[PDB]
């Protein structure tokens, strides 16, 4: 999926029911394999300490 | 610098922050008290080690060659380029305009090479290496009329003594360096490209003064450079493939990131 | 900005609060995409050199 | 011709200059100006947070 | 515009594109236990953003035949968050209540929703000399439904539901002098009531009065032609307002 | 006169005939965190009387033979009220304690109990290259105890309890440093020390860390003559003090 | 500082400033004067050795590594943590919280290694100290390329010279280090125990630039911290055994003190 | 911007920060505040000598 555009698409779709997970990935920028190559993440592997409030987006 | 968080309480609103259009090309201007109850933070923080003039203002080795004061390999010759080194060349690339002064600072190292000469013993060794601008003479041999230095930079340094340093000046014909060029030099677009003379800076030309020794002694320069008063122009993202080329953008088509077991795993892989 | 269970950071998760419902002649499956930015709080500190450039030889 | 400024602290340094070339100087360290809102919000209308975005 | 809408609660946010307004109760908006309408005589809990804040509750299917479904209110959030720590610890406590009913479906859908808040919605018995027990009136978070004919009468500790009584023995159609929203799946998708503490005491205990409860009833079926999405839930989410709890005491 | 006294908190009321006044820690009474100190940026949870006030745990007795006890301050409490049910659906909070421990015998008995709340009170292990296990440090309410002879070194996981290093490896008699009082039977029945909130951040995580450690040691041990009182129990009573949470999230 | 003894004449009094109640946790405040009769002496004596910023204020070695020009061992590396020495680590441990800048300081030295190669003849030795940040890339051999030091702070130093120093600022993410730490890591309580990433400040790689001769040289570097701007909370009781362990607070049970004959005699065993 | 301060003694001394950095300074020796009654006295009531300490 990434050495495709489908690594930054997420799939939803109509399901039975609801309560059902979407995605999931754990805060930590600078580290997990999701935020470590965004542009955001790679100013933040050439510092030791991070700080204060990040904002995700969704389209 | 960084900015205190306010003190909110419960909202029911025809005020909608949270709900925005990413479509526009604008990056939302929300904050956490829009979205939840917070208290009243004071912050202290401070954004003075993300300065442009802290991040690229570290020396950082862009090469090293070897030279020695028996048989072939008398001098050692570079063009000045911040390329041919992974670490330094990346930081640099942030950036599509870069303007900057030098700082060179020499690292000069010298071995005592194998041989079966009987009763060597070395003098000190003294070294010269040479700045010369873009044309004029090349040494061709140590022990050229190029070496006397009427006009071109130079400097002498003998062992065990600290590096010597030089500044150098913002040396462009343009009002910044490229880092990128999207286009040839040639007015019909043939021979290479991506090619530009916005970067000259000159060769740098390094040799033994003497032969101290009976026997073989090879040094190794390192070069730094330490880039100061900096001003940087139009950013762009960071390079994701490994270099190939000092001269290229030229890449192998890498991933855009490492894989993991699913889309809510919470581990790496 | 590395790995330290001292300094963890949490988890974000994504679940349907109500099912995709759409007509006919309407495709059911659709696409979210994320992104990620700093907020103005945010600062960083401590500069090192990042793991995700190499070099065998000079260019 | 000393300049004295304030030293980074959770007192003051003197400096001299003492060359002819600009270029000679030390590094600027101290410089924290700065202004995110070229690249974000370049927008041409003024986007305001509590109003929709798109009407 | 006036469709659209945030609602910040603790941790929690809610956001709608289609919206109705919000009902507020009786024209008066939750509060805090005067001193001067107060009995009790120990200090007051007040945990404030532990207990104050959106809670999700099961999801449920409207389907096209489906009758209905309640909610009892202070027993529906009993095992939700730190609000259900706070009242198996106390004696007593009191409490308004914001409550947010969603069900969304396309331009191709039709259906409509009451959705009312009734106070003390005391509900008969399908045998007429025995009242019903708690396992038939008290779900936890999960949906009760109604029924659209009659409860057979046996020797049962059963609820008499039947859709058009209410299970109250009314007229369904004369629910709307309680607060109410309808949700109509052509204009709206969404429905916000308020309501405040009503009581005849200041305070009162929680595990054996409930005070509110929510109806979610169709009166116009769901209906959609082939090709259109066939499973729509109603998703129920309450927070509360000014919460307060006095008589600490051990659980249970 | 000076010998008397009364502490409220909550619902809770301690009252002595014999005391020694109250030690308040390093000169410094329990306080809500400021917002120029603070780094967490959500509204905190302060439930007040709810968690703050007084909670006795197990007694155990004081024999003539003993060697101390010691219990591990925020997981002493941890499954006890609402205190316990506030440090677990939150990932902080700051407290700090009043510790009050009681113990009463006739005018013809005689001992002496020296009783400290040490800050960050890390234990050894009995082999060395080994830590201790959460099993073996921790109690719940329990007291651990200490031992008279060094715990053989096996493939252990266990403290290496002496009273006379203390567990730490220090001197006993040094460990008056601490906020501390003595209870001597011949004067006092009880000591009370006030600890503040005691880390180097604003606020942690207190299912995973212990800032303080209450230990009540003999230094002079009991005795009595045939015909007195055999059973001498030693009680500990600790409330809470301006206890915050902040990080609302599941249990666990 | 020290205080002024005050001339006293007989008492016959209600006072009672000698007898106490030392059960209150309160130290007592009586005066040589309170029990008997004294005169009027001016001190002029201070407390100026005693504080914490002389205290700790002074240069101790803290490890020392050594590596070579040759064969296996051409780099060391080590962990900074100032608990490998017991000297330093027990003045510390005098206080639960502590907060200081360091200053390092280098004493590198070398030493020629038996041999039978014929005609050694070295050169001047270059050693290069970096220093790693925690996360980050970690050298795996002489000749990488994360000994290019384009944004890890670094040092070169040639034999014969002032020892190197350099300045690092308080690095721990907490307010204050914390000597002692009374929990896990982790939430589960599982795990080592006592570990805390409140102290983390780096690793340190130190090589040679060149082997300077033939023949097999080895350098030995010793590390040297020197608290200053001090900062101390929370006093503690001394350590009474000797460490084991770097990480841990193990320990063998010690008596209380060395015996004597009896306890009325004025000699010590 | 020099500083003068006395010496330590049974005259003043000259003293310039070179540096733009606090943590490049010379450590602090001459900070003589103390207070032991924090460790000393840490008692709720406040004692008097020459009076009872227990009533
Ligand atoms: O130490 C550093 O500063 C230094 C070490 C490695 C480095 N970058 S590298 O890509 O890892 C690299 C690794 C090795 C060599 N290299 C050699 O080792 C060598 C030996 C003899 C002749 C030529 C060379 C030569 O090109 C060049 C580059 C940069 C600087
Ligand atoms: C302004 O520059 C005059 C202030 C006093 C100057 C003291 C100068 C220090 C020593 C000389 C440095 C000269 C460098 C060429
Ligand atoms: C205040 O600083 C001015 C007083 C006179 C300064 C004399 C300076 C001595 C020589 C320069 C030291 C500069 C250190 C960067």
């Amino acid at each position: 999926k990434v050495n495709s555009m489908e690594a930054y698409q997420i799939p939803v779709r109509s399901n039975e029911g609801s309560g059902t997970q979407v995605f999931g990935f754990p805060l930590q920028p600078g580290y997990s394999s999701v935020f470590s190559r965004t542009l955001l993440g790679e100013i933040l592997n050439y510092y030791t300490h991070w700080s204060g409030s990040i904002k995700l987006t969704f389209m | 610098r960084v900015a205190d968080t306010v003190g909110t309480g419960p909202t029911n609103s025809e005020a909608i922050p949270a709900l925005t259009a990413a479509e526009t090309g604008h990056t939302s201007q929300v904050v956490p008290g829009d979205t939840m109850q917070t208290r009243h933070v004071k912050n202290y923080h401070s954004r003075s080690e993300s300065t442009i003039e802290n991040f690229l203002c570290r020396s950082a080795c862009v090469y090293f060659t070897e030279y020695k004061n028996s048989g072939a390999k008398r001098y050692a010759e570079w063009v000045l380029t911040p390329r041919q080194a992974a670490q330094l060349r990346r930081k640099l690339e942030f950036f599509t305009y870069v303007r900057f002064d030098l700082e060179l600072t020499f690292v000069i190292t010298s071995t005592q090479q194998p041989s079966t000469t009987q009763n060597q013993d070395a003098q000190i060794l003294t070294h010269q290496i040479m700045y010369v601008p873009p044309g004029g003479p090349v040494p061709d041999k140590v022990d050229s009329y190029v070496w006397q230095t009427s006009t071109n930079p130079s400097v002498f340094w003998t062992e065990g003594n600290a590096p010597p340093r030089m500044s150098i000046p913002f040396l462009s014909i343009g009002n910044a360096y490229s880092n990128f060029y999207d286009g040839w030099s040639e007015f019909s677009r043939n021979g290479v490209y991506g090619i530009n003379t916005l970067n000259n800076m000159g060769t740098l030309y390094a040799r033994h003064v003497n032969a101290g020794s009976t026997g073989p002694i090879k040094s190794t320069i390192r070069i730094y450079f330490k880039p100061k008063h900096v001003k940087a122009w139009i950013p762009r993202p960071p390079r994701l493939c490994q270099y190939e080329k000092a001269k290229n953008v030229n890449f192998q088509p890498s991933g855009v990131t490492t894989t993991r077991q699913s889309i809510t795993t919470m581990t790496n892989t | 900005v590395a790995s330290d269970e001292y300094t963890a950071g949490g988890f974000i998760t994504c679940w349907y609060q109500t099912n995709i419902v759409v007509p006919a002649d309407a495709q059911s499956s659709c696409y979210i995409m994320c992104f990620v930015s700093a907020c103005n709080d945010f600062s960083v500190r401590l500069l090192k050199d990042t793991p995700f450039i190499s070099q065998q030889n000079f260019f | 011709g000393a300049q004295v400024s304030t030293q980074k602290t959770g007192i003051h340094y003197t400096n001299i200059n003492y060359y002819k070339d600009a270029a000679s100087n030390s590094a600027n360290r101290q410089d924290f100006t700065q202004d995110p809102g070229k690249f974000t919000e370049p927008v041409k209308d003024i986007m305001i947070k509590s109003l929709p975005a798109l009407n | 515009s006036d469709r659209a809408r945030s609602i910040t609660l603790g941790n929690s946010t809610i956001t709608t594109q289609e919206c109705a307004n919000v009902v507020v109760g009786y024209g008066v908006w939750p509060d805090y236990l005067k001193d001067s309408e107060a009995t009790a005589e120990d200090q007051p809990t007040q945990p404030d953003v532990a207990t104050c804040r959106f809670y999700t509750l099961d999801s449920v299917q409207w389907q096209k035949t489906s009758p209905g479904w309640w909610w009892k209110l202070p027993d529906a959030l009993s095992n939700l968050g730190l609000f259900g720590q706070n009242m198996q610890y106390h004696y007593l406590g009191r409490t308004g209540y914001t409550v947010h009913v969603q069900c969304n479906a396309s331009k191709f859908h039709q259906g409509c929703l009451l959705v009312v808040c009734v106070p003390e919605a005391e509900m008969g018995c399908a045998t007429l000399d025995n009242t019903p027990s708690s396992a038939e009136l008290l779900g936890g978070d999960t949906a009760k439904e109604f029924a659209d004919k009659p409860v057979a009468s046996g020797s049962n500790k059963l609820v008499q539901r039947v859709v058009y009584n209410a299970g109250m023995g009314v007229g369904v159609g004369n629910l709307t002098i309680f607060p109410h929203q309808w949700i109509n799946l052509r204009t709206n998708n969404s429905a916000t009531i308020v309501m405040p503490y009503t009581n005849s005491v200041p305070m009162d205990n929680m595990f054996r009065h409930n005070n509110v409860t929510l109806m979610v009833i169709p009166f116009v079926p769901l209906d959609y032609c082939p090709g259109s999405t066939t499973y729509v839930p109603i998703t129920v989410t309450i927070a509360p307002m000014c919460a307060e709890y006095n008589g600490l005491r051990l659980a249970g």
